[PDB]
RNA sequence: UUCGUUAAAGA
RNA sequence: CGCCGCUAGAGGUGAAAUUCUUGGACCGGCGCAAGACGGACCAGAGCGAAAGCAUUUGCCAAGAAUGUUUUCAUUAAUCAAGAACGAAAGUCGGAGGUUCGAAGACGAUCAGAUACCGUCGUAGUUCCGACCAUAAACGAUGCCGACCGGCGAUGCGGCGGCGUUAUUCCCAUGACCCGCCGGGCAGCUUCCGGGAAACCAAAGUCUUUGGGUUCCGGGGGGAGUAUGGUUGCAAAGCUGAAAC
């Protein structure tokens, strides 16, 4: 059960019914440069480090 | 014999066992529907009038058609006379009172 | 219980002159009892694709295979259909076409009876404005009988040697090709489906001819 | 156990069954042949809801259970074969195999080639809704 | 209230009628 | 003239046995007491016989028929399987 | 304002056979020469009929809708 | 009055068209009057092409697709975001881009 | 996913 | 339903439950039996008088259109009465019954459901014989004939074009490109004109009012109702008021 850390490349949009959490496609920093798509809540920049916590997941955008 | 015909051969007057010269599907317009035939161990399945799909044997025979006769009992009767006739020509089959009564 | 540690492996061995016949391998429960280890072992099938049975062939028209008997800890198998995969199969089926449909039953040289089909597409020529391409149904009806007809002499005087070294290279859809131009130009003609409904006996020494 | 093969390098095949549905997730190990199972486990083994049981999460935890079990009994390689409700439901696969096929990928299971083995009926035979329908 | 029920409605009243007719010709 | 006007060949019956019994006998007796073209000779002298039996007048050839009519429809039915299955592929 | 009085006679061709003025028929009669020994044939160019020879006993012209098709390209004249 | 001249379907020279079943609420629309579309898909998400391409057991030799014909109802397609209402001068329009 | 009804005029 | 293997859940929903499940459900592989159904090919495409019609092959007759220096010579258009078909549903017999499913029984949400949702399921939905003759049976637009703008396409024939591609090769048919003709389903623009407008190449050629003919409307309800008559096994259909 890894955890893994990830910093931001860009930011997509907001998304939420408060219009709160942040569709973030971060990057893979212990691996190779590879995409998945996280929804982050709370302010975020481009190259804050991420706590994830399951690297597994992938959210989709509109 | 049923050994000869295809599968699907719409016979009548067929035999249980080879030689007891025709038992089954013997009444006006019924017959028996010929099926599922075996190389080895000669058997073929035959559908009765009744549905009921019997397993025979392969040497037994059947007369190829059906029973004529067909729609005898789609006439009603419409009397108590031509039923008397009916079974006094039949059998004494016919003391036939309510057992309630 | 730990019925796998217990459970055991026969490897598959394709019939002769694919280009190899390793395919893979299967689970057999075990000999124990009145359950012999060759019982479902007779009655086991395998759907597998091509690229790993021609050499670097197209990755669809699929094989149906069936283990014939077993000899040695290796499960041997023999042609039992041919089949299109879905996504092949649904692919080039377009809205402004015409799918032309055969189908017939044949029996080979030996006591081996299949029923085999046939699809073939219509085809817009180069430089063309008409999108329909259509055609008068009259020669549909008549590239019907020219494919039912074809199948017939193929695989009239032909067994199962010959008949897959026939549909190895789809010489069959390469001599519809050429013998349907005259009507239509129709695009990718193929078989899309065989299925064997009659075998007539086990026949090793047959098998082993099939080998070599 | 050694299983199947000593010395690898060769690849030991299996076929993969995923059948998605909007309510469930099958994830289903099988050899070559199509008769010995070797791993089978579902959505609602995983997820105790029975809301939750037709989700990715569900998915993804149903895949990682049936991978632990395919590499303690030793095979290698899958054959994806995709399915859905094709009868008369919807003939698109549910939310779970798109997530799957990415959790079959990531825990070891080198995959083959996939194929749609879906059970298509030829002529659209009769549906469950009626008249007009569902509604609401 | 729907024409269709309506007439529905009425078709039923005529059905009664008549068999009110037909028990007490 | 046309004396009766529904019940046709049934009013030798009269009242008894009700409207529908009496239409459903209407038809079978219409077709017992007709006489049929015999296929032998090629004339209408079909004359019934005791039920399943018919018989022609001229020529004497006694035919086994259905019980109320010359050809059931599923008589015709056997007999088209009887030869499809008779020349399918020389038995 | 079209000179319907003195047409173009390629309007007059381009135009149907019934609606133009004076309806004049599309068809023709045409001399096939028979290759057999000598004999020039009449015959009417929408031949609804096989023509047959008297001396050779061959097919001069197909029935087909249309006009008729011939056999090996025998000429023909236009007589009108 | 009438809102439209192709009364919604495409029925004009015939007299009946056979109903095929919608997809999310099961109604027999006729065929000329269905959304009838046609979604080629594929079966893997693009951010998950790339770890089965690294996790796969060939060198990108297989590119598998979905050909589903996608068949709803104009009830069900307003709601489910495909057949959006438009302008009295936007109704004489083709395929969109 | 559920969420009914508000008399009559009087501009 | 018959076998084989794994195993604790598999349906179904917004959520659960009614249902099946260590007697093995669901899942995968093989086969058997049943009946319904003809997708993608299927289109502002075709045919039929409409209702309607889509797997392959054979047989039976029928027909639109076209090519007709072919035939008869006004044989024609519309139609009171009358007659033939006529979706679905329903009714009466015989056969069978896979799915769906009127009614019905439950499980849910709501103040309450007997309703929309889910599970099971009767008549029916299937075939062959008889009846009923109704629909938003719609083009909400009678039939025949003539005239009055254009454009690009499509289905079927016919015609013209040392163009291209198809056999063996000049000789004929096939597929594509350009144009014309006839009738057909249609599309766009328009100040041709109409109409209250929507809109319409017909709903135009209508106060500048007349080509031939049939059926129907006279404010809205009562009411397609009662009473008559007539058809039907029945449900019901046709004709059809008045008082207020
Ligand atoms: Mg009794
Ligand atoms: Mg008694
Ligand atoms: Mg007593
Ligand atoms: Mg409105
Ligand atoms: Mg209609
Ligand atoms: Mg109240
Ligand atoms: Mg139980
Ligand atoms: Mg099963
Ligand atoms: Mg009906
Ligand atoms: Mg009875
Ligand atoms: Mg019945
Ligand atoms: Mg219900
Ligand atoms: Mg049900
Ligand atoms: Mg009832
Ligand atoms: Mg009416
Ligand atoms: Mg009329
Ligand atoms: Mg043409
Ligand atoms: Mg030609
Ligand atoms: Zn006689
Ligand atoms: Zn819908």
């Amino acid at each position: 059960q890894p955890i893994k850390l990830a910093r931001v490349t860009k930011v997509l949009g907001r998304t939420g019914s408060q219009g709160q959490c942040t569709q973030v496609r971060v990057e893979f920093m212990d691996d190779t440069s590879r995409s998945i798509i996280r929804n982050v809540k709370g302010p975020v920049r481009e190259g804050d480090v991420l706590t994830l916590l399951e690297s597994e997941r992938e959210a989709r955008r509109l | 014999p049923v050994g000869t015909m295809p599968e699907g051969t719409i016979v009548c007057c067929l035999e249980e066992k080879p030689g007891d010269r025709g038992k089954l599907a013997r009444a006006s317009g019924n017959y028996a529907t010929v099926i599922s035939h075996n190389p080895e161990t000669k058997k073929t399945r035959v559908k009765l009038p009744s549905g009921s799909k019997k397993v025979i044997s392969s040497a037994n025979r059947a007369v190829v058609g059906v029973v004529a006769g067909g729609g005898r009992i789609d006439k009603p009767i419409l009397k108590a006379g031509r039923a008397y006739h009916k079974y006094k020509a039949k059998r004494n089959c016919w003391p036939r009172v309510r057992g309630v009564a | 219980v730990d019925p796998f540690s217990k459970k055991d492996w026969y490897d598959v061995k394709a019939p002769a002159m694919f280009n190899i016949r390793n395919i893979g391998k299967t689970l057999v429960t075990r000999t124990q009892g009145t359950k012999i280890a060759s019982d479902g072992l007779k009655g086991r099938v395998f759907e597998v694709s091509l690229a790993d049975l021609q050499n670097d062939e197209v990755a669809f028209r699929k094989f149906k295979l069936i283990t014939e008997d077993v000899q040695g800890k290796n499960c041997l198998t023999n042609f039992h259909g041919m089949d299109l995969t879905r996504d092949k199969m649904c692919s080039m089926v377009k809205k402004w076409q015409t799918m032309i449909e055969a189908h017939v039953d044949v029996k080979t040289t030996d006591g081996y009876l299949l029923r085999l089909f046939c699809v073939g597409f219509t085809k817009k020529r180069n430089n063309q404005i008409r999108k329909t391409s259509y055609a008068q149904h009259q020669q549909v009806r008549q590239i019907r009988k020219k494919m039912m007809e074809i199948m017939t002499r193929e695989v009239q005087t032909n067994d199962l040697k010959e008949v897959v070294n026939k549909l190895i290279p789809d010489s069959i859809g390469k001599d519809i090709e050429k013998a349907c131009q005259s009507i239509y130009p129709l695009h990718d003609v193929f078989v899309r489906k065989v299925k064997m409904l009659k075998k007539p006996k086990f026949e090793l020494g047959k098998l082993m001819e099939l080998h070599g | 156990s050694l299983g199947p093969q000593v010395a690898e390098g060769e690849n030991v095949f299996g076929v993969c069954h995923i059948f998605a549905s909007f309510n469930d997730t099958f994830v289903h190990v099988t050899d070559l042949s199509g008769k010995e199972t070797i791993c089978r486990v579902t959505g609602g083994m995983k997820v105790k809801a029975d809301r939750d049981e037709s989700s990715p999460y569900a998915a993804m935890l149903a895949a990682q259970d049936v991978a632990q079990r395919c590499k303690e009994l030793g095979i290698t390689a899958l054959h994806i074969k995709l399915r859905a409700t094709g009868g008369n439901r919807t003939k698109t696969p549910g939310p779970g195999a798109q997530s799957a096929l990415r959790a079959l990928a990531r825990s070891g299971m080198k995959i083959g080639r996939i194929e749609d083995v879906t059970p298509i009926p030829s002529d659209s035979t009769r549906r469950k809704g009626g008249r007009r329908g569902r509604r609401l | 209230m729907r024409a269709k029920w309506r007439k529905k409605r009425m078709r039923r009243l005529k059905r009664k009628r008549r068999k009110m007719r037909q028990r007490s010709k | 003239a046309k004396r009766t006007k529904k019940v046709g060949i049934v009013g030798k019956y009269g009242t008894r046995y009700g409207a529908s019994l009496r239409k459903m006998v209407k038809k079978i007796e219409i077709s017992q007491h007709a006489k049929y073209t015999c296929s032998f000779c090629g004339k209408t002298k079909m004359k019934r016989r005791a039920v399943g039996i018919w018989h022609c007048g001229s020529c004497m050839k006694t035919v086994a028929g259905g019980a109320w009519t010359y050809n059931t429809t599923s008589a015709v039915t056997v007999k088209s399987a009887i030869r499809r299955l008779k020349e399918l592929k020389d038995q | 304002a079209k000179d319907l009085l003195h047409p173009s006679p390629e309007e007059e061709k381009r135009k149907h056979k019934k609606k133009r003025l004076v309806q004049s028929p599309n068809s023709y009669f045409m001399d096939v020469k028979c290759p057999g020994c000598y004999k020039i044939t009449t015959v009417f160019s929408h031949a609804q009929t096989v023509v047959l020879c008297v001396g050779c006993s061959t097919v001069l012209c197909q029935p087909t809708g249309g006009k008729a098709r011939l056999t090996e390209g025998c000429s023909f004249r236009r007589k009108q | 009055t009438k809102k439209r001249r192709n009364n919604g379907r495409a029925k004009k020279g015939r007299g009946h068209v056979q109903p095929i079943r919608c997809t999310n609420c099961a109604r027999c629309v006729p065929k000329d009057k269905a959304i009838k579309k046609f979604v080629i898909r594929n079966i893997v998400e693009a951010a998950a092409v790339r770890d089965i391409s690294e996790a796969s057991v060939f060198d990108a030799y297989v590119l598998p697709k979905l050909y589903v014909k996608l068949h709803y109802c104009v009830s069900c397609a307003i709601h489910s975001k495909v057949v959006r209402n438009r302008s009295r001068e936007a109704r004489k329009d083709r395929t969109p881009p």
